[PDB]
């Protein structure tokens, strides 16, 4: 177990809030996993435990990582399949919108400056 | 527009004492308090999303665990639910349970019924592409459960920066039926080149992976899912 | 020689660092090779040579016809058609962009109700 | 965001004195420094990016001047080389010279060999595209080389505002020898209408053209570059 390894290493890591050089690829898995680890994407964690006392060290350790886990934050977003000519466009609209605020912007500014002046 | 922050949710499955640890006379540690605190002997208190006791039905652990993602999916949302556990703890009862049992399936199983289920009733003007893939990872080493020749497997990076699992199989399905041989042929497949699988899968991870894709012939706005159904190997220490 | 003029005209006024009326329209080559003269391309001139005193006069402009065309400087791009999930990528910071401004509008915004 | 400054790089070679100028007893004038530097008798030096004196041999001068266009080209960024010189200074022996020898051949000739040389063990997702095109310049006129059916070509410009010939041939290349063979067919043409070719050259401009355009199937990523070669005519005075 080296996934494992790579799992836990990029968890916690995760968890951390670090962020930088979180161990992706440290294996096969955790890259494919990369989404879901620390990206867009909504993930749930099934940790599963044993009630007896003779694996009691390891319920622990499971314990630990979902609890680390949970303090994992995903950036979630619907995702958009469009054709490089509809991103050009829309980009294009959102830079209309650019242009626009602008204007309103220097519209205020001039006024209270102005307006006061 | 603006996408949102999300904690990683997570569940606490305990699982039921079974034959051998009865007869050592074991006894169970866990005190079970609410529906998302679970307490050990005499330490401090664990607190989950949601915790499920031995007496959760596999029904309420996909419906507390599972049913908002499939719907999050078919709008566009990449979700991806694992398991993590010890080898005996629980994971594949989880994950993929009596896979032929109305009562006793898992996720997986539960989740092949809910995504058909959902679009059989969408409006015809929403045309969905639903495909699958099944591989599984040994010693850091990818092998399709569909094509057992493929056995080293690499992962490359998308259009956009996105890791995956290249040149594995993909299956076009159009049913639960049609997900469930794909789930039934990945899980004979295994056997091939395993004189344990015992010991194989207590040491390899089963990942499924239903690719979806949905396209608003009307509106013509298009949208795909990612969805990752992870069964993990054991998490047993040195 | 029309080209070799506008070739002439050309260097000399990018030469100066003039580039304004730098005179592409002068012919036909000039237009074609203009995006060869003072933008998006590296180019070299190799400016062959007699060795004979009998043409010591075309050399030496020669040379200097070389010596004028080092100090352009032009603007190397490379000509990488945008992904779509490129593309997707600028409205993502052009939206962050607009994002900021409407928060440059909401406070520069609260005075202004406020008086 | 960024485009980066670099200035056009000029290369002088000096050919060796003609047979011819050997009887007359013409004196040598150049005064070569180092490997950039050069004065004629008692003037002021004229330093330029490199300078081949003349036992530079076309290896050499490719070395020395085409060896990067190509990278660079095959890179997306646009590449252009051209001689300038008074008639029978060398123009048209280093730009083209003897064209299939393999010793004596010149810059096109040697590009036209690695832009293919070089594609072989180029990356293995990224398909390529070359088309080569070959005109002259003679009156402010536009001849087409591969078609001395067209004799007044006309100039226009592209969205992004840059000119190049309209209605022009265009021919697929996709190895050295096919690229000869274009260069073999106008070289040839330019004879349509010629009464004595040393004059008419001596007074006119080839360009050939090469347009390389690749494309990542694996990210997607096109690129493009465009290569101008172009002799230009004599450049005396009077
Ligand atoms: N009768 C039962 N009812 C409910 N759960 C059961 C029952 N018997 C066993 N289990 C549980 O026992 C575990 C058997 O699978 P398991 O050994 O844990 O799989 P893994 O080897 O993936 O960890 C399952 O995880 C599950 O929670
Ligand atoms: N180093 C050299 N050795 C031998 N011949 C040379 C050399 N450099 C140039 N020339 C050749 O090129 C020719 C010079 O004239 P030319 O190529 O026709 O140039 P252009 O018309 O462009 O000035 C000479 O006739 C000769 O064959």
């Amino acid at each position: 177990n080296k996934s494992l390894s790579a799992l836990g290493n990029v968890i916690s890591a995760l968890a951390e809030g670090t962020k930088t050089h979180v161990p992706y690829r440290d294996s096969k898995m955790t890259r494919i996993l990369q989404d879901s680890l620390g990206g867009n994407c909504r993930t749930t964690i099934v940790i599963c435990c044993s009630p007896s006392v003779f694996n009691e060290a390891e319920t622990k350790s499971t314990l630990m990582f979902g609890q680390r886990a949970k303090t994992i934050k995903n950036t979630v977003s619907v995702n958009l399949e469009l054709t490089a000519e509809e991103w050009k466009k829309k980009y294009e609209k959102e830079k209309e919108k650019n242009k626009a605020l602008k204007s309103v912007i220097q519209h205020l500014e001039v006024e209270l400056n102005r307006w006061r002046n | 527009a603006d996408p949102a922050e999300c904690s990683i949710k997570v569940m606490c499955r305990f699982r039921p004492l079974n034959e051998a640890e009865i007869l050592r006379g074991d006894k169970f540690i866990p005190k079970f308090k609410g529906e998302e605190t679970v307490v050990i002997g005499q330490g401090k208190p664990y607190v989950f999303d949601r915790v499920l006791p031995p007496n959760t039905t596999q029904e309420q652990v996909y419906n507390a665990c599972a049913k908002q993602i499939v719907k999050d999916v078919l709008e566009g949302y990449n979700g991806t639910i694992f398991a993590y556990g010890q080898t005996s703890s629980g994971k594949t009862h989880t994950m993929e349970g009596k896979l032929h049992d109305p009562q006793l399936m898992g996720i997986i199983p539960r989740i092949a019924h809910d995504i058909f289920d959902h679009i059989y009733s969408m409006d015809e003007n929403l045309e969905f592409h639903i495909k699958v893939s099944y591989f599984e990872i040994y010693l850091d080493k990818i092998r399709d459960l569909l094509d057992v020749s493929k056995t080293n497997l690499a992962v490359h990076e998308d259009k956009n920066r996105v890791p995956y699992v290249k040149g594995c199989t993909e299956r076009f399905v159009s049913s639960p039926e049609e997900v469930m041989d794909v789930i039934d042929e990945g899980k004979a497949n295994r056997h091939v080149a395993v004189t344990n699988m015992n010991e194989h899968s207590s040491r390899s991870h089963s990942i499924f992976l239903i690719n979806i894709k949905q396209e608003n012939v009307e509106t013509e706005k298009k949208l795909s899912g990612k969805l990752y159904l992870v069964d993990l190997a054991g998490s047993e220490k040195v």
